[PDB]
DNA sequence: AGAATCCCGGTGCCGAGGCCGCTCAATTGGTCGTAGACAGCTCTAGCACCGCTTAAACGCACGTACGCGCTGTCCCCCGCGTTTTAACCGCCAAGGGGATTACTCCCTAGTCTCCAGGCACGTGTCAGATATATACATC
DNA sequence: GATGTATATATCTGACACGTGCCTGGAGACTAGGGAGTAATCCCCTTGGCGGTTAAAACGCGGGGGACAGCGCGTACGTGCGTTTAAGCGGTGCTAGAGCTGTCTACGACCAATTGAGCGGCCTCGGCACCGGGATTCT
């Protein structure tokens, strides 16, 4: 262990920098944009090619277009040499250059396995999360209600099923218990703003888990899963918050 | 070899030269003038064709029709600013219904 | 260190110099702390190099860009710090055993 | 003679424009607007024809007439 | 409910919405006031018809905005005059 | 013949190098012919006006750069100019 | 009171925006293209004149839109409509 | 080089009275308080378009001063013609 | 005599001719071209000045000011179409208050 | 050290006196009329140039100018402008 | 009776109105070239016509989603007075860029010669348009 | 439950992708000349900062007109149905003028030589700006 962790961390950090919203590995096909961060040609084009109107940049508040993009050039050159360094790395330290990024090369499994591995090292900003145990695509989480909510102090349990094209397409987010909320189905299904026309790779497990509690803070009765609740929130608003609070005290989990 | 070959262009640099001269845009036309211009005309052509192509794919067609050229222009804000005064034959309109007209 | 390792160690060292080679002019002689990039042609500038591309533009190249096309890439800032950190870490391990 | 533009014809144009409801009084006004538009374009198109000493209004004369009004057509060879 | 079905159906299409013959008649009746004994290329008539419909459609798009601006759905003579004036003076 | 020439042959070549799987209908081609001549005139038009405004008689690539930046909106000009300068550079070196 | 104000401002030929703060705005924008850029004093005047003329024309159209909606007070919504029809931002 | 550039929210130089007077010239009787913010936005964009071109013309001439002629040409390019400053 | 004298025009036929060639509008300019053009420029000039002069008289002024040149235009349908897109420096506006804004 | 711009200010004065012998025009107002003349000049020369190309001609004659006017001026304004044009040319040509 | 729009008479500011003296650009006359006007012919594409076909347009009656006007309550806009800011005038100097000349020599126009890249045309495949039967997604 | 929208296929009717041979604009290579590229002068006019005067913008408060949200009434469209209507299609036959070719001549680029209509600057008043007081709107 001749300071191999330090060499490993600096080299792995290099990859961390040159890593897109979808890929959890060194970018092999980098393209530059107007704002200061590199994306993959394949990954960005797929995002831009969705019928969602003008797309916002997944790594900042600015926007993105197909135009204005250029061969990263310098960064493409960095990638090639960095790969050559990794060859040497396996002989210099003999350590891995990834946090168990050994899943399927299609990315369907490697991406979800790698994010969970990173999760263990760096959990969601305001909550706990980990695997259910049925598959690597089925995760659990425990989230407490923020102060700005009728659900304040309540804690809910999630069971989220991820697709093979995650995070390009939204996951099946669900609660195990029915919550008195416009966007929560009696079967647990959750409809977040971010899970439809606003879904993108921008959203990570931390952001998604935070978004769920954010929706509890501020519900969206437009095209609800449960109209019987959504109508009350839309029309009275305050009536909903009072009922939701009472419900939470017994059914939060 | 042609000028277009040397310039790495598909557009007829030789023709552009002739057009600029005959068109009396100026008393004289520089050697690099038609080269630069051809590159621009070709670039813009490529931009509109690429988008028209994608439109063809959306409709499961393998041939470009006037409608596809217009859908390409209308969806891209940049082209809309350039060609906002142009009507495309049989272009129809870009589909759009305002929220106030829809079911609630 | 072993025959395969020592070769690799020398490689990684040489690789760092090659990574830095990416930022050059008659004055951008080393990796820059605050490199400025120009959209449309790259040509990364020294800390007092961007002032000339603002006044006139790139030598020979002379890209007709606006002053809004000039900015420091945050990604380089981070990568550059790491390449310096790695240079020293590799050298110390090579020296120690 | 302008009645050649039928009520349904106007409705169809309005539908393409995204109109949900049409007041029955718009049809008379719409025809008026159209009449004026055509008079302006034709006047110019005829002028081009007369200039060239032709008795036939060609597609190119319509196109030029329209370019001058800020409405360029594509696909007619202009 | 029908209007919405028709709006979608027409926006998806490209054909000219004015019957060709009666349109041509209108053109000829106007043309005679500029010069007699004029003939038209068949393509010239189409070019003119296309320009005409495009004009009216664009006008109706703007008129529709004026109507919803006034918090109404139905297009009134008042709405076309407003849209026409703002556009007309540009 | 006296019939006006078009760019249909070049439009094909451009499409094949961009989106090779598809073809072009004859009417679509007609639209593209107008597009090329429209833009051609606009750029040439400005290049002419600039020559007069700047008291010059010869149009060079420099006048065109200016004309293009004036006509093409947004970021479109940035890409168009880039292609322009590259073509000139290669032409010059050849 | 406002009606008298309208008569007086329509009648006068004076610039309505104070000259100094306007010039500052022009420079504030211009510096984003090139640094250390100079202007002829007449160039700024020309720009200010065009600028005021532009806004007045826009307000005249905005006013009509508000009237159409059976309102007297103009809203941001009315400016946006006027621009949308004119095609300034469409 | 060596430019003491000033970066400020100078759009605020166009105040309520200024906008109010312009609106009055346009025949507006009453002005919503939200107009002031909207108007400034519109003005800035308009000026950006005109200035961008005026500068572009200046750059072409290899000059460092924007002249009255360049503003005038810029306006014509934008489809608006101004009399009295040009020739 | 002069060319303008023979034509009976006030505008400089000779300078109009020079501008037509100097501006490179065509390879050649016909002998009757600058005369016709000069006459039109004169006609239009006369129409504006005549109306501007009338405006000055109404306001009890002797010298024409930019506002009078503009009012003459704004009050003339033929000139509004011709110069509709033109801004006259320091012209102000044509006075106008809508009935809906007045007391009842 | 010579002006390369010139103006029409001397001709505007002459025309002004013919219409209003007892009036004058300010220098700012003169700037407006001077620009006006060059604006119209460009429009007419512009359309005439386009007609030459559109009709496969290399020469601009009184015919093109006449047509350009009919296109550029509205309604009855054109009617008079054409009349004044044809009169001036006829007199000039016949030299009477 | 109060407060804002003109007029009347008076001085003084500085703008423009006429004239001096000079010289570029207007005008004249002559030579030669060719772009346009004209005559003269082919046969393309347009005009007017007929009759049958069937999707489009005319006219009617039902009833209801929308337009219109009225009432009542909220707030946020306009007028007023007072304080504070910095717009504007007039002055001073430095010094950076504009417009100007005067020489250089490199780039484009015009000249001929000779060639293969695009034009018109025709052949043969096949891509899209219509219509049928298949099951779901809306309304 | 009852209509209407995308799905996958058979059929086949023009329009597109390709290939053949012709020749008309492209490229090659050379001279002559004049356009704009560089260097160097020096004269506006742009920038910046100084103070003082005082007009315009900014703050806070009164309270009232206009925005707009809800209610109820009336009818002007929208929906479907059934009855004609002439718009669209194909085919026929006539002929007016669009475009091609060839001949010849008013007339337009170009040059060199004479000279005067407008340029640019200076001397002389006279039309407007604005003070200070009055009467007429006009609320
Ligand atoms: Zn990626
Ligand atoms: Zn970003
Ligand atoms: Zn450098
Ligand atoms: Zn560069």
């Amino acid at each position: 262990a001749l300071r191999v962790e330090e060499v490993q961390n600096v080299i792995n950090a290099m990859q961390k920098i040159l890593e897109c919203p979808i890929c959890l590995e060194l970018i092999k096909e980098p393209v530059s944009t107007k704002c200061d961060h590199i994306f993959c040609k394949f990954c960005m084009l797929k995002l831009l090619n969705q019928k969602k109107g003008p797309s916002q940049c997944p790594l900042c508040k600015n926007d993105i277009t197909k135009r204005s993009l250029q061969e990263s050039t310098r960064f493409s050159q960095l990638v090639e040499e960095l790969l050559k360094i990794i060859c040497a790395f396996q002989l210099d330290t003999g350590l891995e250059y990834a946090n168990s990024g050994s899943g399927s090369g299609s990315g369907a499994l490697k991406r979800i396995n790698k994010e969970l591995s990173d999760l263990a090292r760096d959990p969601p900003a305001q909550c706990s999360a980990g695997p259910v145990g049925d598959d690597m695509f089925h995760w659990q989480a425990t989230i407490m209600g923020p102060n700005d909510s009728p659900y304040q102090g309540g804690v809910f349990f999630l069971t989220i099923h991820f697709p093979t094209d995650y995070p390009f397409k939204p996951p099946k987010v669900a609660f195990t218990t029915r919550i008195y909320h416009p966007n929560i189905n009696s079967n647990g299904s959750i409809k977040l703003d971010i899970l439809r026309s606003q879904w993108s790779p921008a959203l990570t497990i931390s952001k998604v888990l935070l978004s769920i509690c954010s929706l509890l803070c501020d519900p969206n009765p437009d095209d609800p899963l449960v109209p019987e609740i959504a109508r009350i929130y839309k029309t009275d608003r305050d009536k909903y918050n009072r009922i939701s609070r009472e419900w939470t005290q017994k059914y939060a989990m | 070899k042609s000028r277009s070959s040397r310039a790495g262009l598909q557009f007829p640099v030789g023709r552009v030269h002739r057009l600029l001269r005959k068109g009396n845009y100026a008393e004289r036309v520089g050697a690099g003038a038609p080269v630069y211009m051809a590159a621009v005309l070709e670039y813009l052509t490529a931009e509109i064709l690429e988008l028209a192509g994608n439109a063809a794919r959306d409709n499961k067609k393998t041939r470009i029709i006037p409608r596809h050229l217009q859908l390409a222009i209308r969806n891209d804000e940049e082209l809309n600013k350039l060609l906002g005064k142009v009507t495309i034959a049989q272009g129809g309109v870009l589909p759009n219904i305002q929220a106030v007209l829809l079911p609630k | 260190m072993e025959p395969d390792g020592r070769g690799a160690w020398a490689h990684s060292r040489a690789a760092l110099d090659r990574l830095e080679k990416l930022l050059r002019c008659s004055r951008c002689t080393n990796i820059l702390r605050e490199p400025v990039c120009l959209g449309g042609c790259e040509h990364i500038f020294c800390s007092n190099c961007v002032s000339d591309c603002i006044g006139t533009g790139c030598p020979v190249c002379y890209t007709p860009a606006w002053i809004q096309d000039l900015k420091i890439n945050r990604q380089l800032d981070s990568m550059i710090q790491l390449c310096s950190k790695l240079r020293n870490l590799l050298h110390d391990n090579e020296l120690s055993d | 003679n302008i009645q050649g533009i039928t009520k349904p014809a106007i409705r169809r144009l309005a539908r393409r424009g995204g109109v949900k409801r049409i007041s029955g009084l718009i049809y008379e006004e719409t025809r008026g607007v159209l009449k004026v538009f055509l008079e302006n374009v034709i006047r110019d198109a005829v002028t081009y024809t007369e200039h060239a000493k032709r008795k036939t209004v060609t597609a190119m004369d319509v196109v030029y007439a329209l370019k001058r009004q800020g409405r360029t057509l594509y696909g007619f060879g202009g | 409910t029908v209007a919405l079905r028709e709006i979608r159906r027409y926006q998806k299409s490209t054909e000219l919405l004015i019957r060709k013959l009666p349109f041509q008649r209108l053109v000829r009746e106007i043309a005679q006031d500029f010069k007699t004994d004029l003939r038209f290329q068949s393509s010239a008539v189409m070019a003119l018809q296309e320009a005409s419909e495009a004009y009216l459609v664009g006008l109706f798009e703007d008129t529709n905005l004026a109507a919803i601006h006034a918090k109404r759905v139905t297009i009134m003579p008042k709405d076309i005059q407003l849209a026409r004036r703002i556009r007309g003076e540009r | 013949r006296s019939r006006k020439e078009s760019y249909s042959v070049y439009v094909y070549k451009v499409l094949k190098q961009v989106h090779p799987d598809t073809g072009i209908s004859s009417k679509a081609m007609g639209i593209m012919n107008s597009f090329v001549n429209d833009i051609f005139e606009r750029i040439a038009g400005e290049a002419s006006r600039l020559a007069h405004y700047n008291k010059r008689s010869t149009i060079t690539s420099r006048e065109i750069q200016t004309a293009v930046r004036l006509l093409l909106p947004g970021e479109l000009a940035k890409h168009a100019v880039s292609e322009g300068t590259k073509a000139v550079t290669k032409y010059t070196s050849a």
